């Protein structure tokens, strides 16, 4: 019942490795479905080609901004911005996929992949998935970041779609 | 601007 989408990551054009995600349909069906439709482009837009504009080593890797590509864009499929489905799932550790919002009730397309346990974000950010395979490929995108978010090389989602 | 902190 849990949709499975993936990102083929690239560093400076070069494909780095694949990173698949479970879209927790049962716990977060509104939020995970968004990522699912955004991953396919069957909505007309989505994450394909987008980059990870903000990567902070030991914290997380943030992407999803396919409109302005920096933190100020992105638009969900329920329009432009949907309310946080719930906060049932906590940021329990590396691999956790959660929504990157701009103040409560503002989920769009931005998301972040955790590279450590971020319990402080519990209740503030909607957890909706987790790295299945390639969590080492996300630890690969880790090094090309810094304290402030800014990445060295250009981390991009080469392709994307659903596998199961 | 979007993006979690800490």
């Amino acid at each position: 019942v849990n949709p499975t989408v993936f990102f083929d990551i690239a560093v400076d054009g070069e494909p780095l490795g694949r990173v698949s995600f479970e879209l927790f349909a049962d716990k977060v069906p509104k939020t995970a479905e968004n990522f699912r439709a955004l991953s396919t482009g069957e909505k007309g837009f989505g994450y394909k080609g987008s980059c990870f504009h903000r990567i902070i080593p030991g914290f997380m890797c943030q992407g999803g901004d396919f409109t302005r590509h920096n933190g100020t864009g992105g638009k969900s499929i329920y329009g432009e911005k949907f309310e946080d489905e719930n906060f049932i799932l906590k940021h329990t550790g590396p691999g956790i996929l959660s929504m990157a919002n701009a103040g409560p009730n503002t989920n769009g397309s931005q998301f972040f992949i955790c590279t450590a346990k971020t319990e402080w974000l519990d209740g503030k950010h909607v957890v909706f998935g987790k790295v299945k395979e390639g969590m080492n490929i996300v630890e690969a995108m880790e090094r090309f970041g810094s304290r402030n978010g800014k990445t060295s090389k250009k981390i991009t989602i080469a392709d994307c779609g659903q596998l199961e | 601007h979007a993006g979690p902190i800490a």
